[PDB]
């Protein structure tokens, strides 16, 4: 090991980890490239997604070049510290860190040239804008903006490489209620208070399931407002019978509307999923009204006995088609 | 490397035997030293295990009682000791170490024990 | 050129002071603000506090750090920091509040050859902002967010919005779902404290609540009960089962709204407007019972037909008073 | 106690073609399966360490296939100095071995 | 230049500084002087029995190291030479989780005098212990306390003083009053020695009066609990007769005064006595339950020329409206006052 | 009397080697322990743990720190920790600790004069305490705190509570608005780990679950909703929607009860005797509604005497059902 | 005087030691062999995934550059030495949120063995993440994984191996058993080469296989499910006249019905499909359903309004007395039957 320490003792001699290379020559183009292990829940209450990446980023730096016999240089996460690291920060994340056990998993590679990569593991909580009209319906473009923070255009330029973006299993990842449809990446230059950046841009393309959500708002409330046509099989005079099947049925939808509010966020706009409340509880409540305007017309109901799963029955074709 | 073991032996019924394995090229105290039994025309059967870091001896259930061995640091060799012999243990006995992925990589030539008159 | 810039900022570092202000002992140094609102998390009512996450910006002059030969802006790495003279600003409603450190620390400085520093950080916060919830939901709030010097009076330091209105951008970007950013005030003060006078800049946001959201899970689940209520005026006076199963269902439905709505708000002494509106629905449903009460007592129509034409009546008059007092 | 069963007992193949040799485990042993030959009168050697592995010096024509219970010895072309019989080992616990399967040529 | 007269002084000040030892540790006392600024006082969590405060925790002691001749009269420091120079342990005895804010530097004032006199001025976010007794639950009043000493130095090393007059040395902010529960209205201090395991340790403490506002408990516990024990007392006006009438209304609102039992002691701690919100509750339902009670009597008592207006009935739409007014009367002037 | 305390204390730390206990390659060190409770603040039953707030001390014999001409116990400000050794004692059943850093960190240290070092420190720690809920709320918890070293074995160290009994202080005047605790034991003890013999002190306290929260919140409705269907015998036969509307209320309230009081609770197999008393009054309650069934099969297709008998038998077996049920579990 | 010849050593050991560089770094292959002792296998949050462990996590390679001569033969020396020198950077494939504990000194120790042999153990509390097939529900067996390798050094560089034989590396305590929900069968272990993009790396797995206990959930869920189902079911045995009477029984059975619907998936994810006890509550709903439906079809074909005194009063239906045999033998064989294929997999 004699050989590789008076290497690395010439290359840190001298070396000023404060500077860029070629701070005054060129722009230093850094190839970034991210391989995803997990995308973690999609919270919609909160409005974020949790990803575990390995985030790696290639450099060129001329002081690291050495000439031997040895041509790559495997290195731990000591020498991170000593050498100059691009501040890449993700302009979306509200939170995120790297993970330090039982090392701080972070990877440095010198190679003869000079070509330097440095990989480490990260878990970014990232801000998605999920749109929640045609909840629960839905279709998102979650993306992941990351930058140079104090570098401007003129200093740093961040490129993807041809085999870059990479997902894995695929299969074991956290998406519950969603389904990994695509992945695209771009890049772009933004334009801020101190200068022009440039922003990569990884844009993974999620679509909702059903799920869940069908056997417990969907299945639940249709089957409570069949339960409320099933009061005009019932006989007229059994007036506290149907006014006790008529104020349980419209309790408990309003109970399940609630109830299935508690899933959504505090949005202001109408939902597919609260259209669907809403037209099941005008049903049930005309259905009270229609049982009662016949209990004074005898001081007909078959009619209302098919009209009212006849006018669910065609909007459920209206519903469902116009939103899938 | 090389792994040596000492010449055959002929030996009464009710005696006892001292049989060794001398290795060269490789100290012992990094890796274990596996001892099986190989019958004519019969497959392998491992007898008992050493770890001489700490001198850690554990033997085969059906073998409990019937071998010992003792290693010595200094002479890069370790002993059988088999007390109660019988006249039905005619057999050749390996020398091996512990391999890469637990496999016994290196093997000794044999010895060839003869319980006979 | 690179072997240049290292004997240029050798040069800067050797023999600088840290723990002296720029031009220490005569005048005070002017450093201008510059905060760009990034995203506005969680305004949460229950805990009277709003999430900030803004790339906050400052910028002074320091003569020590001047250089001649470059005329590019110097910008170094974010470790610099630990080695240079920044001020020591604070916000004085914050709670929790944390510089983002993946890959390193989000923090640039760049200095320019006339020696102004630009020191920059990406801050999220978790400022106090406390809420007057008399007027929920149709209310209107206003945060405040503080920023102060801590340990330099004004004779030592002095704030001011950097550029004026434009130190603050990205504030009406800020999408809310159940908030609105009306507008946000650049105000800047000196406040005076027992051990001294201290310059003060406070950012301030106007937000309006958007009732849209409260239309369509309070206020008509409400009204509507009311409606079910008017059901028992209609219904003959022998169905007494039928009448008293509807009347004490529509009390109880709206007791157990009231409830469901003051559990995910903070416990407040005041009556908010949310609850002049469900006690004044329950006083019109509890009248629907007890109109019933005053007619099984007559009896074991005249009575019975007035409150089908005074309901809808006073109840759309109280509707009028309502949605003309708090809009 | 872990009892490894080699099938089958023998066989007779002649020079370059296929054989797939059989070891199955009693209960879960890994990818720890050993697999070694014995010429006759000569001293054992180590074919495959660890499951689907090959030593250094064997040929490429000796594979292995791991799983949690069977594991196979597949050879693609019988050659004339593999006259020996092929013994299936077990690491994950105390080790144990086969019976062996001996082979001859015509 | 100008400047470098002033690295010469603080150069000098810290050459053969020892930060390991008080001033005057062989000789005599170290007088520490305390101010306590609270910005706001944050919301008293009534589950956890505790309470958040924000304070400028001002300290200011005398080191005879520290002494300048110069052409400054005090010298305006950053936090960086703070950690160079002796500083007192002060630590909060009911504190469970405190922190010392560093946003966008750490919040600490260093004000180096002349004579030697020094100022430390640092801002916390301490969140003491507030022990609570919930007898007189919600018309409780407690006097969270705030205590704070050395934790290291015994008496005989380190001593504490208030700066100012001992009344108004703890000074309250009028515009920060996050108390929403609550409403502070008074401050009082103190001064007592503690002798813990290795000595005796001056403790300084301050005690802020609280009163609960009732007004949020009468809305969510208080009203919907006198309601439904109105809304019960309804079916004494009904038929007879109705038996499937009187009997939700007394099923139904014995089943809310279970329900609005269980909800109302949600937020409360698990306190091992009863409270007055429940010995409220109790006689509340013992209202409700009464009057299903008395439907069982009135049902077995009839026979049906017709019925007949039952006279338990007619005695219950007098004496069960006013022995609950009575009550309420007693109850509202006993735990009051 | 300045000078003189300096050019000690630096004569002490030089040539202090801090990665050597004291007394290396011979006898183990003796470290006293000197726990004060100061606080256990939440017991809690779904993370099965209890935050402990303490002033653990540590108390050894260090002969290298043995400064002599200054006839004073030498306090010194807590960051020299840093340059000392101190033992490495880490609780075993530690979830979160942490020591608390206002205004600064909360330390001690006090060089005696022979030697012997005062180490003090204020921790706040979250120790696991597996919990025996099969007699819960009526249930006793014993919650103890394994004080250990980890990398010394028993021939590096020993560890002994200071003062016997004494060592454990405070306990007395801790108040658990839920709990109460009755007895304290300390136990010095030895584990044997694959590493070798480690010492191990065990500070243990016996916790008594207070039964008035339960009883008004959980008993007390749970004994009545069953007088309410008792209720339903005086009613008469005729009125199917009286009685009947009386009893599904009163099972469907003793179901929403037993659902809503097992949410704070962790998801535990076995039958808590909670369980057993809230579906003991579940089968009085069924029991109450299908005597009317059979009552309304009797009379209608095929009397006063099952309705006159069960408003006997029914507070019979019930009073004798919690005779059994508070004589078996308190 | 006495200390001062240990001194010497540990300095010796430190002059010209260069700890960013493994050892045997242009020589051999660095084996590093590991052993996990389980404290306390702690509780599984199925709603996040994850469970949390807590590990003696050993590790033991051997270092030329530190070879010594002197008094003692293995030097149980301080926590701050094991930063001085090269230690392998071991880190969890599937971890999520992992913490060495630092109370009161770092949880570390480090033991040099006099011939350069190495030991160094750590307390580490890992949240790995243990993916679920939640189809079973919540008669389910899952196989938790737990997969560490190194990070920065490829299979020609670092290789991972068990000190003991692999039965017997990875051993549990029988006090730490904080599992409340399920119960722990029993540990096996692998190993394996992974491919990467960087290289190829060497990945230890070892699986925690644990076997749900439905003790929770049969006094939570399906008790109250089947006491539903008796609850509809004894509306049969009333009479056709009280209608007021039996829609009690039709509709407060199906409405607690569908809130222990809702509050049975509470504490499950998202789960896309559907577990095995949705398939009871599914059933079950379709029994109290049914039970109404009887109820509607016998209220249609009453034909009088009055009841039996004893005037022709309504005679029993053959539908109320076709129900009261049926309805509880078809429950009772959905109730043999689907207990048998599921409690027997
Ligand atoms: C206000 O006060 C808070 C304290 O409450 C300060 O926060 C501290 O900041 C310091 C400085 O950055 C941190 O120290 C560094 O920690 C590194 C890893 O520690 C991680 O472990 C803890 C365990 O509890 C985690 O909780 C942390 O994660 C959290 O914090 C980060 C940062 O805020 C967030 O981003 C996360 O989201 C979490 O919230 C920590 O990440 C550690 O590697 C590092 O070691 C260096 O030590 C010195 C520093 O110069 C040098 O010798 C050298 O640079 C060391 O690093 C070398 O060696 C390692 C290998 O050991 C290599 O990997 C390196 O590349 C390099 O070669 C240092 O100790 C501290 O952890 C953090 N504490 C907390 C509680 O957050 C704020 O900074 C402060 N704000 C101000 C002053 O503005
Ligand atoms: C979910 C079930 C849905 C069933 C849907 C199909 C239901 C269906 O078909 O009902 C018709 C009939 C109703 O019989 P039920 O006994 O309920 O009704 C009698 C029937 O109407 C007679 O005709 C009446 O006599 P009458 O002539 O007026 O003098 C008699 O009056 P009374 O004697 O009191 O004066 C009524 O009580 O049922 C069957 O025949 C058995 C079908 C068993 C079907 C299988 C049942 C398991
Ligand atoms: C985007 O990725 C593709 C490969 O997926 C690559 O060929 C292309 O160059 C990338 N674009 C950018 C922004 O470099």
């Amino acid at each position: 090991e004699g050989d590789v320490t008076v290497i690395l003792n010439n290359l840190l001699e001298g070396y000023d980890n404060k500077l860029r290379p070629d701070i005054g020559v060129k722009p230093t183009l850094i190839h970034t490239d991210m391989y995803v292990n997990s995308i973690g829940p999609v919270n919609a209450i909160n409005m974020e997604y949790t990803i575990d990446i390995f985030f790696a980023q290639t450099w060129y730096d001329r002081r690291l070049k050495f000439n031997s016999t040895i041509k790559v240089l495997r290195l731990n996460s000591n020498m991170v510290g000593k050498i100059w690291i691009p501040d890449t920060f993700f302009r979306n994340s509200k939170k995120a860190d790297a993970h330090w056990i039982t090392t701080p998993n972070r990877m440095l590679r010198i190679w003869n040239d000079g070509r330097v990569l440095y990989t480490l593991r990260l878990t970014i909580d990232a801000e998605c804008q999920l749109q929640l009209h045609n909840f629960p319906m839905d279709e998102h473009s979650c993306p992941l903006e990351f930058s140079s923070y104090g570098y401007p255009r003129e200093e740093i330029v961040y490129q993807w490489k041809r085999s870059s973006v990479e997902v894995g299993d695929t299969r074991s990842w956290r998406l519950y209620q969603f389904s990994f449809v695509g992945l695209r990446n771009t890049t772009e230059v933004v334009k801020t208070t101190s200068g022009d950046y440039v922003v990569m841009s990884v844009y993974f393309d999620l679509s909702r399931r059903m799920g869940y959500f069908t056997i417990q708002t969907y299945i639940p409330c249709t089957l409570i407002v069949v339960l409320s046509w099933v009061s005009f099989w019932i006989n007229k005079d059994a007036v506290p019978a149907r006014t006790s099947l008529g104020i349980t049925t419209v309790l408990t939808m309003t109970t399940l509307s609630t109830i299935a509010r508690k899933s959504l966020p505090k949005v202001s706009y109408v939902t597919a999923m609260d259209l669907f409340v809403s037209v099941c509880f005008i049903f049930v409540f005309s259905a009270l009204v229609e049982y009662g305007t016949l209990h004074y017309f005898v001081s007909m109901d078959s009619y209302a006995r098919i009209f009212f799963p006849t006018a669910f029955c065609l909007f459920n074709l209206v519903y469902w088609v116009s939103y899938l | 490397v090389q792994l040596q073991q000492s010449g055959a032996e002929l030996v009464k019924p009710g005696a006892s035997v001292k049989l060794s394995c001398t290795a060269s090229g490789f100290n012992i105290k990094d890796t274990y030293m596996y001892w099986v039994k190989q019958r004519p025309e019969q497959g392998l059967e491992w007898i008992g295990r050493i770890d001489p870091a700490n001198g850690d001896t554990k033997y085969d259930p059906k073998f409990q009682g019937k071998a010992t061995i003792t290693t010595d640091t200094f002479s890069n060799t370790a002993y059988l000791q088999l007390s109660s012999l019988t006249s039905e243990d005619t057999a050749v006995y390996y020398c091996a170490r512990k391999g890469l992925r637990w496999a016994m990589d290196y093997w000794g030539q044999g010895t060839s024990v003869t319980v006979s008159t | 050129n690179m072997s240049l810039v290292k004997e240029t900022v050798d040069r800067l570092l050797k023999g600088y002071d840290i723990r002296l202000r720029p031009d220490f002992g005569g005048p005070p140094v002017a450093v201008g603000m510059n905060i760009d609102i990034a995203s506005i998390d969680m305004v949460s009512e229950v805990n009277m506090d709003y999430t900030l996450t803004m790339y906050f910006q400052q910028a002074w002059r320091d003569k020590r750090l001047s250089y001649n030969v470059i005329p590019l802006n110097l910008t170094l790495d974010n470790r610099v920091a630990d080695q240079l003279w920044v001020p020591d600003t604070y916000f004085l409603n914050d709670k929790k509040s944390f510089v983002h450190g993946v890959t390193v620390k989000n923090r640039m400085i760049r200095l320019h050859p006339d020696g102004t520093v630009l020191y920059g950080l990406r801050i999220t916060t978790t400022a106090a902002c406390m809420m007057d919830l008399r007027r929920y939901p149709l209310d209107e709030q206003n945060c405040t967010l503080e920023i102060e010097s801590y340990g330099y009076t004004t004779d030592d330091i002095e704030f001011y919005w950097r550029g004026d209105d434009n130190a603050v951008t990205g504030v009406t970007k800020i999408e809310l779902p159940q908030f609105s950013i009306v507008d946000y005030k650049l105000i800047t003060k000196k406040v005076v404290f027992s051990t001294g006078s201290y310059p003060r800049l406070s950012l301030s946001f106007k937000l309006k609540r958007n009732i849209g959201y409260f239309i369509l899970q309070t206020y008509m689940p409400s009204i509507l009960i009311t409606i079910l209520s008017w059901v028992s005026f209609w219904i003959n006076y022998d169905a007494s089962a039928a009448r008293v199963a509807l009347g004490i269902t529509t009390v109880l439905t709206m007791t157990t709204i009231n409830t469901h709505l003051r559990e995910t708000l903070p416990k407040i002494p005041y009556v908010k407007a949310i609850d002049m509106y469900l006690m004044g629905c329950f006083v019109f449903v509890f009248m629907a019972l007890l109109e019933y009460a005053l007619v099984n007592y007559i009896f074991f129509n005249a009575i019975d037909r007035w409150s089908r034409i005074f309901f809808p009546v006073v109840f759309s008059f109280f509707n009028i008073v309502y949605w003309l007092y708090y809009v | 106690n872990i009892v490894m069963t080699q099938s089958p007992k023998s066989m007779s193949m002649s020079v370059g073609e296929r054989v797939t040799l059989s070891c199955k485990a009693s209960e879960y042993v890994g990818t720890y399966v050993s697999w070694y030959q014995q010429k006759p009168e000569q001293s054992p050697k180590l074919l495959i360490y660890g499951a689907s592995n090959r030593y250094t010096g064997v040929p490429d024509r000796f594979t292995g296939s791991g799983s949690a219970t069977d594991f196979t010895l597949t050879i693609g072309s019988v050659q004339a100095e593999d006259l020996a019989d092929y013994h299936c080992g077990q690491s994950y616990s105390y080790p144990t071995f086969g019976a062996g399967t001996k082979l001859e040529l015509k | 230049n100008n400047i470098t007269i002033f690295t010469r002084i603080l150069d000098r000040l810290l050459d053969g500084y020892d930060n390991r030892l008080r001033p005057g540790l062989g000789d005599s006392i170290t007088e520490v002087f305390t101010n306590i600024y609270v910005t706001s006082f944050g919301p008293v969590s009534d589950t956890d029995m505790e309470y958040t405060i924000d304070v400028f925790f001002r300290q200011k002691w005398k080191d005879e190291r520290l002494k300048f001749k110069g052409p400054m009269n005090i010298l305006r420091l950053n936090n960086l030479m703070a950690s160079k120079i002796w500083t007192p342990d002060t630590f909060f005895h009911n504190g469970k989780k405190s922190v010392a804010h560093n946003m966008t530097m750490p919040n600490k004032l260093l004000r180096i005098q002349d004579d030697g006199t020094l100022l430390y001025t640092m801002r916390l976010t301490v969140q003491a212990e507030c022990p609570m007794h919930l007898e007189d639950f919600p018309m409780d009043a407690h006097s969270c306390p705030l205590k704070f000493g050395s934790y290291a130095y015994t008496t005989s090393e380190v001593t504490y003083i208030w700066t100012y007059n001992a009344s108004d040395s703890v000074q309250v902010a009028p515009d920060g009053s996050r108390l929403n529960q609550y409403d502070l209205l008074g401050q009082s201090i103190g001064k007592e020695t503690i002798k813990s395991s290795t000595g005796e340790y001056t403790v300084m403490t301050a005690h802020f009066h609280l009163k609960r506002k009732i007004g949020y408990f009468v809305i969510q516990t208080y009203l919907p609990c006198i309601m439904t024990v109105i809304l019960s007392q309804v079916s004494f006006w009904l038929n007879r007769e109705s038996v499937p009438a009187r009997t939700v209304f007394g099923v139904t609102t014995v089943l809310t005064m279970t329900t609005l039992s269980i909800s109302a002691r949600n937020s409360l701690p698990k306190v091992a006595y009863a409270t007055a919100m429940d010995w409220f509750i109790a006689v509340c339902y013992a209202f409700v339950f009464s009057a299903l009670i008395e439907f069982a009597t009135v049902n077995y008592f009839t026979k049906r020329t017709f019925n007949s207006v039952s006279k338990i009935d007619r005695m219950s739409r007098i004496v069960f409206p006013v022995l609950f007014g009575t009550f309420n009367l007693v109850y509202w002037a006993t735990y009051l006052n």
